[PDB]
RNA sequence: GUAGAGAAAAUGCCUCGAGCCAAUGUUCGAGUACCAGGCGCUACGGCGCUGAAGUAACCGAUGCCAUACUCCCAGGAAAAGCUCGAACGACCUUCAACAAAAGGGUACCUGUACCCGAAACCGACACAGGUAGGUAGGUAGAGAAUACCUAGGGGCGCGA
RNA sequence: AGUAACGCAAACAUUGGUGAGAAUCCAAUGCCCCGAAAACCUAAGGGUUCCUCCGCAAGGUUCGUCCACGGAGGGUGAGUCAGGGCCUAAGAUCAGGCCGAAAGGCGUAGUCGAUGGACAACAGGUGAAUAUUCCUGUACUACCCCUUGUUGGUCCCGAGG
RNA sequence: AUCCCGUGUGAAUCAGCAAGGACCACCUUGCAAGGCUAAAUACUCCUGGGUGACCGAUAGCGAAGUAGUACCGUGAGGGA
RNA sequence: GAGUUGAAAAUAAGCAGAGAUCCGGAGAUUCCCGAAUAGGUCAACCUUUCGAACUUCUGCUGAAUCCAUGGGCAGGCAAGAGACAACCUGGCGAACUGAAACAUCUUAGUAGCCAGAGGAAAAGAAAGCAAAAGCGAUUCCCGUAGUAGCGGCGAGCGAA
């Protein structure tokens, strides 16, 4: 058994549809937090992966 | 009608020759040498860049995305065509 | 929508006061209803969703009038 | 030191003039390599004569009448068939 | 440093603008080495600051060679304001202010205002 | 085959009809490489040339025939490819497809490094924790335990 | 308070190197430990840590010439391996449709969604970092090109599987 | 009382109808169930001009340098 | 009106009085994601016959009764779809609180969320207010008035 650990390997596909841009501007809220993650001004306004390599060195 | 993968311009498909050791012991090893393509390049529009530039059939073309970005074309020059005295107008 | 096309009866925002005076919300709406009305202009019958004030009023005056009065049909 | 020359090309001449110039522009990239390195003092005139070609041949589109939807998707029509030349100097 | 970057509007620093020009044959007002004449070499107009030739005088000095050889000092002349700089005519030996005429043809040149000369001269 | 029209679905007759199923097997692939061992160089790695034999008996699988087979009840995913043809549907040897030379040429994007029973992944530490799957040798053993060892890797990063 | 500690009770020892400096780096020779692993791959994750050459300020619970730390260059090549270009399960989104203060909820054909089904590559070399990707030899699949023929198509469709 | 709404009944129009704080008379005002319309007016992420008994480096914007940054959380979000 | 190729210094060649750098008005280009719009999608990607769906316009014209239709099909054009600091209108609309507890009431129709639009919006030209005297569409500031009044006639709310 783990030690109270919550964040395992999980697939990044798979946490990018949970929280993924394109999953969260389909609800209304989830545009609703775009709305908010600009006005702050934040930058890396999401967590994603994308289907080539994502990642730049 | 047929179109390209993307419309790249054709002419931006190649930036320049890499000058690496490795890269002149390919020139003298195989009939290949390496260029730098931007990243939406294919194997028919660089297989198809070189046919028609330098005049020089191609073999084949590896051609690999590279840890930061860009993108790296092996190119085999079929054998009949000799890889280091083409390089030699080109300057290298 | 409980919205009846053919005038815009809507629900009613009322409070249902209790008898110590209590004031629940108790939103209170019409009794627009599932009717088939004769449409003579087409000798046939239109399936429709009707306020019944509404329903009296298309008899008194007409069909066609409530019709462009709303602009529905079609 | 200005070029009206052109606004006195037509359409053909000017459009393999463009690609010309392309060409000798990879060129001079390809030259960095091997660093012959009179490009800086010729290198942006040949990159910067260009847009001069692609600014002329719009505003002759732009008299005749076309929209700017209508001239990308007439550009797009172009692009796709283009086949690259070796550049006149050899 | 970041206090004193050349300041930007909107991708470019303001250039400023001054009296004196490049070839120019000034005095020095007022700073140090007050009283001295001089041809100004070098503008740089974003700081209003101006070399003029021989004048000021700083002793630095350059690691030469990259084995520590060599590396004998060099005598630069440094940086001086330029509201610390009048105009000369070796004619009309003296400082003065300047000044703007347009002469009969279509061009505006300098004119020194205390005396007749032109500051403008030729073209070259 | 024929009977209710191609195609199975159902009917009956019948077929020099008795063999079909599958891992192993043979040959080529490999008259080849590969190789223990030889003789020189060497800033002691490296390379150079040569290079013999390359076979049988045992035991054995937690691979393979294999959704063989038997037995069970609790009765075990779908849709494409792929094979047969009706309104032999628009279209028709000009745009078509098949035996076919298994003849000649061409062959699209993305990942690939390095760790991965981990000092770099998740426990905030270069954390005496945790992390799916694969390979599975010798002696003793019933055994993937245990004990001592090949292959390979390490001596745990304060010492006296 | 220079006090507890220095992260398990596998175990280090020597000679000779490099260097201004060696218990701590390198090479031997020996001892020892795991070996259903303290071995070799691989999915996920990390994301530049890999390699080479300099560096030692901070980091390493000591030291340091050494590092997974700093600096500069370099590196990961597929018709066949994995995914997409094929298919669909759970699920998701659902035109139209229905329902609902608004947002939106239920829902059909469709469209995505593999952890599954269709589908074609092995051995040996090379090399500082890649190799079922590069090289040698022998294979396989798909589409054209050539020949003879039949002229009859491909889809939607109904079936086997 | 006037004023708009849910359910059901459901007038007259000018020798009429509504209001004048239940209602009734007389008088007085206005005349519904159709629509449009500028100004004076509230506001500041902002721009230009000016002013400050406002701050001046844990103050003033959270932010006087790659400041919504580093970092932390799966995430909303927190935040030097 | 001279020197210049953004920050910091070279670097490399350039350009400019046959107006360079630069400052204005109007233009042109504006890769990819994003309303995102060719189709899918883990955003900045893949497959692509190269290009949404909603109105609109022009043509084909299901169903039943070839009626009439709407729906569907196509060629059209190019207008709606997103964004917002606060102010505004609309819909839904709390609670802690005050009442020295608490159910009527008060915080309050405030906060918040959703939906629009504007530089302002909403309101607005009398079926109004008045009072035996007169006014004359709306909207704000002063003031009447913390008065009249309402109110477990409690806390408090408070016009014209």
């Amino acid at each position: 058994a783990a030690l109270c650990l919550t964040k395992r390997s999980r697939s990044r596909k798979s946490l990018a549809r949970t929280h993924g841009f394109r999953l969260r501007m389909s609800t209304t809220s989830g545009r609703a937090l775009l709305k908010r993650r600009r006005a702050k001004g934040r930058k890396i306004l999401c967590t994603k992966t994308n289907p080539s390599s994502g990642k730049r060195a | 009608l047929k179109y390209p993968r993307r419309i790249l311009d054709v002419y931006q498909i190649l930036q320049s020759p890499i000058i690496t050791e490795a890269a002149i012991k390919n020139i003298a090893d195989e009939n290949s040498l390496l260029f730098t393509v931007d990243v939406r390049a294919d194997k028919k529009m660089i297989r198809e860049a070189i046919s028609n530039f330098f005049g020089v059939k191609v073999r084949k073309v590896n051609t690999l995305i590279r840890p930061d970005g860009t993108k790296k074309a092996y190119i085999m020059l079929n054998k009949e065509y000799n890889a280091s005295e083409l390089a030699k107008k080109i300057g290298i | 929508r409980r919205i009846c096309p053919f005038t815009g009866k809507k629900s009613n925002k009322a409070n249902r006061v209790s008898h110590s005076n209590h004031k629940t919300k108790r939103l209170q709406f019409v009794n627009l209803q599932y009717k088939r009305v004769w449409w003579e202009a087409g000798k046939r019958f239109v399936k429709l969703r009707l306020s019944t004030k509404a329903l009296k009023t298309i008899e008194k005056n007409g069909l066609d009038a409530v019709a462009k009065k709303a602009g529905i049909d079609l | 030191d200005e070029l009206k020359e052109l606004r006195t090309k037509t359409n053909e001449q000017l459009n393999e003039e463009i690609l010309q110039l392309k060409g000798e522009l990879f060129m001079l990239r390809l030259q960095r390599s091997a660093r012959e390195n009179f490009k800086p003092s010729d290198f942006g005139r040949m990159r910067k004569r260009v847009a001069r070609m692609l600014t002329v041949k719009r505003e002759r589109e732009i008299e005749q009448g076309v929209g700017k939807r209508l001239s990308r998707k007439l550009d797009k029509a172009w692009k796709r068939s283009i086949v690259v030349r070796p550049p006149p100097s050899l | 440093r970041w206090e004193r970057k050349d300041c930007k509007p909107n991708s470019l620093p303001k250039l400023h603008k001054r009296h004196v020009k490049v070839g120019d044959t000034v005095k020095v007002i007022s700073g140090g080495e007050k009283g001295k004449i001089g041809e100004i070499s070098k503008i740089h107009k974003h700081n209003s600051t101006v070399i003029i030739k021989d004048l000021n005088f700083k002793t630095k000095h350059v690691k030469s060679k990259e084995e520590g050889e060599q590396g004998q000092i060099i005598k630069i002349e440094a940086a001086i304001h330029s509201s610390n700089v009048m105009l000369i005519l070796k004619e009309q030996e003296v400082a003065d202010r300047v000044g703007h005429k347009i002469l009969e043809d279509v061009r505006k040149v300098r004119y020194l205002i205390k005396t007749g000369e032109i500051v403008d001269t030729p073209d070259r």
